């Protein structure tokens, strides 16, 4: 499906975002907002900010 | 070799209420 690669380290501050780090990439990253993302690192799914994050293609 | 300094960040996501 889909994939991303968070470009540095970053903390999710929020309720339904997580974190993960810069190299650690993850799979199944969909776009909602044009500014937040969501996808699934390490088995969990939740958001992440397109700023520290970038998607695959 | 790369080096990038760290983005701001964007205004929280739109969610409707539950069902």
């Amino acid at each position: 499906g889909i994939t991303a690669i968070a470009l540095y380290d970053y903390q999710a501050a929020g309720d339904d975002e997580i974190s993960f780090d810069p190299d650690d990439i993850i799979t199944n990253i969909e776009m909602i907002d044009d500014g937040w993302w969501r996808g699934v690192c390490k088995g969990r799914y939740g958001l992440f900010p397109a700023n520290y994050v970038e998607l695959r293609q | 070799t790369a080096f990038q300094e760290p983005p701001p960040k964007p205004s929280r996501p739109k969610y409707r209420p539950p069902p």
